[PDB]
């Protein structure tokens, strides 16, 4: 069975590098094409080069030539690709991929699992988290929804729940944003009035990355 | 070089409909080797069609292809709900834009709604302004910032949700950040939604 | 019409008073060539050839092999967790002649057609009894001591829009090439500086018989292993690696001195044959010289959109020496009888 398991997500800083692996195995690995493609953010796939792994030639996308190089290690059957030159417009998830046929080597059937890389000057952040109820004035319908703001936290992911996830109906999770080399993103939960403030409403974000869990309690709130 | 262009960029059809997708290219390409392959969110793509016409092994009877050389096209005779997701023709190394195919649902009018920036954030020296676009569809949908009846439109920053899975909406989010010194100069801040339902705006605000 | 798998058995006409490891290979291994070798023209077939699918190269490479495992004397060989060490001394090293002959019931079909572009129907067809005579000259980028085109250079390629498909060139005029270790590893090749460019200008021309009005670069290569950035060949036992840069550096448009590149002959080497490093003992002294005939070139294209300007450039490749024979074998296929 071919597999290619790749390296963990990375995070790096503009103008550095960064290293990306590739694991083959159930083939010879010597005896087929391996491709390098990146998907950037709602972009589409974008196609580095090819590296012929039993001499190491090479073919690299006239956008890349002098910021990538392709190698591998044939003793470990393990390919690598290490790009220079870091910009902002590298974020994206890379992928090593061949195709099933040695004729025509461009039917992707085997891919890797996908490695996230996010490139940004900044370090690891954690969010602030800030909770959106209705303003005083608000007008007040038979259902009131409620919203959670997560707002310039690196890297992702968040989870979002409700009432710690006892309540799993109106729930939406929203797309992270960027802003300042950093994500936000928001979510929104809907209830009946008559429910809340009664009874309680609390927003709970999870942040493994930089290991944080908050609750947020909706009450309506008055202006200091 | 090959030009694909993939058509169309988003394709809404009802479920067990047939699609049709269509790459056009800038010259003559012959009919042995343009692809087709699926990609769902969150996972790699997957090739569904090579050689024009071959399907690989798993892949569902419902998917056929053809074409002339130049143009081709992918039916999918009877759309199943796993089959919504972003489809890319390919030969070489080139690749189509993509084809988003979606669930058609009923014109739902979404239940927007707006809250002004906590207390916390203006004691931090921002102001973020949310305006939550809940429950619509079609996917085209407009808004509007208003502060202090001037219309605004820097510092905006907007981002859609993917298909809900249960009800078959979508949602959007839009955020105004400001910072604290110039955002209390001004009044009066309004989200205005256009959908349409309501011809005119859906129009909230706070003071 | 058919290609079926022979075993194919060689021929040459090697002397038992010769020490050249080629000469006691083809002494052992086949038997000598027809004084009288006769070709009969054919039906004015349409026969296809497909110089990519042809058996004869896997034979022809087994063979190279075969002499090259039993000939060459590496010191140390690490091939999979073995690594073995023997006796390693200099032997006498310059490639001759070898036919390939098909066996009783069977025939070599051979294209005579000028223009034959390497895979399509041929409509001037021979039969023959063996090959013509093919030296087994182990190289990268350059083509040494081969065939020539016998009227205009043609250009050779399994498909020639997918770039990762190799692209082999035939030329119809030899450029001499001269190496030489003057009487311990520094060495150089002088090639016509001139006649190597006004070369480049018909092959420019004719790769862009398919990628019309396009700018044609030559440029260095890009990476990889040594055997294949350099121009590597073997003179006199010796592993000479030389710089071609020199070479693959020029544009070419709708529109004497020597190239002298320098070389270095290596001993601690990555083996063509299998996954693998050869260790040789270090030059023989004395003057070491080999003057060779550029007969073609091996060359990759750059694949990828275009950024802006209308350039195609093509960067020397190969390392995988079945397309060395291929570019000597392209004509010929083995056919059973009716
Ligand atoms: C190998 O596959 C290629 C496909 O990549 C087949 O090549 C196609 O051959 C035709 C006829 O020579 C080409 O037509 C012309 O090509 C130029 C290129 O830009 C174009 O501008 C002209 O308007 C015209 O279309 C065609 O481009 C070429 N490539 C493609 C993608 O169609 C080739 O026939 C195949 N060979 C074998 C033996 O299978
Ligand atoms: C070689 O001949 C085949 C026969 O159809 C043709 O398709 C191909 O384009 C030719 N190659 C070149 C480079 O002209
Ligand atoms: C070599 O090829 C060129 C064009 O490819 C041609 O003009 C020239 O006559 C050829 N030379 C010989 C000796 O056939
Ligand atoms: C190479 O050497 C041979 C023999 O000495 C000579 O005839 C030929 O002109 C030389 N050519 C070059 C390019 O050095
Ligand atoms: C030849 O040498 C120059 C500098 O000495 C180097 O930049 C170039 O890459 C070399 N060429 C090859 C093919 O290694
Ligand atoms: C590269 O090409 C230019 C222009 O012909 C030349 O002046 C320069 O010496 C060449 N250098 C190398 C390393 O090929
Ligand atoms: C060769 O390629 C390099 C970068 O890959 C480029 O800067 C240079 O101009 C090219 N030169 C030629 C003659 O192709
Ligand atoms: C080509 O043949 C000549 C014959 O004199 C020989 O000296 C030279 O070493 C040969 N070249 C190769 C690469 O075998």
């Amino acid at each position: 069975q071919v597999q290619l398991v790749q390296s963990g997500a990375e995070m790096k800083k503009p103008g550095a590098s960064v290293r990306v692996s590739c694991e083959a195995s159930g083939y010879t690995f010597t005896d087929y094409v391996l491709h390098w493609m990146r998907q950037a953010p709602g972009q589409g796939i974008e196609w580095l080069g090819w590296i012929k792994p039993r001499y190491g030639a090479v073919n690299y996308a006239h956008k890349f030539q002098g910021r990538v190089s392709m190698t591998r290690d044939t003793s470990i059957d393990t390919a690598y690709l290490e790009l220079i030159n870091l910009r902002s417009d590298d974020t994206a998830i890379y992928y090593c991929a061949r195709s099933f046929d040695s004729d025509y080597e461009w039917w992707f059937t085997y891919w890797g699992q996908g490695t996230l890389v996010s490139v940004s000057s900044a370090s690891t952040t954690p969010p602030s988290v800030y909770p959106l109820a209705p303003g005083s004035a608000a007008q007040t319908n038979s259902m009131v929804t409620l919203g959670c703001l997560v707002k310039g936290y690196f890297p992702e992911p968040v989870t979002v729940t409700w009432n710690s996830g006892s309540l799993s109906s109106g729930v939406h999770t929203f797309p992270a944003v960027l802003q300042s080399d950093l994500y936000t993103l928001s979510s929104s939960v809907t209830v009946p009035s008559s429910t809340w403030p009664s009874e309680t409403v609390t927003c709970n974000v999870a942040h493994p990355a930089s290991s944080t869990k908050v609750d947020k309690k909706i009450v309506p709130r008055d202006c200091d | 070089e090959i030009v694909l262009t993939q058509s169309p960029g988003t394709l809404s059809l009802s479920p067990g409909e047939r699609a049709t997708l269509s790459c056009r290219a800038s010259y003559f390409i012959s009919r042995d080797y343009l692809a087709w392959y699926q990609q769902r969110p969150g996972q790699a793509p997957k090739l569904l069609i090579y050689g024009t016409t071959t399907r690989a092994s798993g892949i569902p009877d419902r998917f056929s292809g053809s074409g002339s050389g130049t143009d081709f096209t992918l039916t999918i005779s009877r759309l199943e709900p796993e089959d919504f997701a972003v489809y890319y023709c390919q030969q070489y190394e080139f690749f189509g834009l993509g084809t988003k195919v979606e669930i058609k649902r009923t014109d739902a009018a979404p239940t927007v709604s707006i809250f002004p920036p906590s207390s916390e954030q203006l004691t931090s020296g921002g102001a973020s302004v949310v305006c939550f676009l809940n429950n619509f569809y079609p996917k085209d949908i407009n808004v509007k910032w208003k502060i202090d009846g001037s219309e605004r439109q820097n510092g905006v920053l907007n981002s859609w949700t993917d298909q809900d899975s249960k009800d078959s909406t979508y949602s959007m989010s839009s955020t105004l950040t400001l910072t604290k010194d110039e955002y209390e100069r001004h009044n009066s801040y309004t989200c205005e939604a256009t959908h349409k339902t309501s011809t005119s705006p859906i129009v909230k605000s706070f003071n | 019409w058919k290609e079926a798998t022979a075993t194919l058995f060689c021929a040459s006409d090697a002397k038992a008073y010769e020490t050249e490891v080629h000469n006691v290979w083809a002494t052992h291994a086949c038997v000598p060539t027809d004084p009288n070798p006769q070709e009969v023209v054919l039906e004015n077939v349409t026969e296809n050839f497909n110089m990519w699918k042809n058996n004869m190269v896997e034979q022809m490479h087994e063979d190279i092999i075969s002499l090259w495992d039993q000939s060459l004397k590496p010191c140390v060989k690490l091939t999979g967790g073995s690594v073995i060490t023997q006796a390693c001394p200099k032997i006498s090293f310059e490639p001759i002649p070898i036919h390939y002959c098909a066996p009783a019931g069977f025939a070599i079909l051979k294209c005579n057609d000028k223009k034959f572009n390497g895979t399509g129907p041929c409509t001037n067809v021979s039969t023959v009894q063996c090959t013509h005579g093919i030296r087994p000259v182990v190289s990268t980028q350059l083509l040494l001591n081969g065939s020539l085109a016998e009227e205009e250079i043609v250009i050779r390629s399994e498909n020639i829009t997918d770039n990762a498909k190799i692209i082999i060139v035939q030329l119809n005029e030899t450029v001499e090439i001269n190496c030489t270790r003057p009487n311990i590893r520094q060495a150089h090749c002088n090639i016509s500086k001139a006649k190597w460019e006004n070369t480049l200008k018909q092959i420019a021309r004719k790769l862009r018989e398919h990628f019309k009005n396009e700018t044609i670069a030559f440029n260095q290569s890009s990476g990889g292993d040594p055997e294949i950035v350099m121009h590597s060949f073997n003179c006199g036992g010796e592993f000479f690696y030389c710089n071609s840069t020199q070479l693959f550096n020029s544009t070419w448009t709708w529109n004497n001195i020597n190239i002298t590149l320098p070389c270095r002959i290596k001993q601690i080497i990555n083996m063509w044959q299998e996954v693998g490093k050869a260790m040789y003992a270090p030059p023989i002294k004395g003057q070491i010289r080999c003057s060779s005939n550029i007969t073609g070139l091996l060359l990759t294209r750059d694949g990828g959109s275009s950024t802006n300007g209308t350039t195609e450039t093509f960067r020397p490749g190969g390392g995988d020496m079945r397309d060395n024979w291929r570019s000597e074998l392209y004509k010929y296929k083995v056919v059973k009888i009716e």
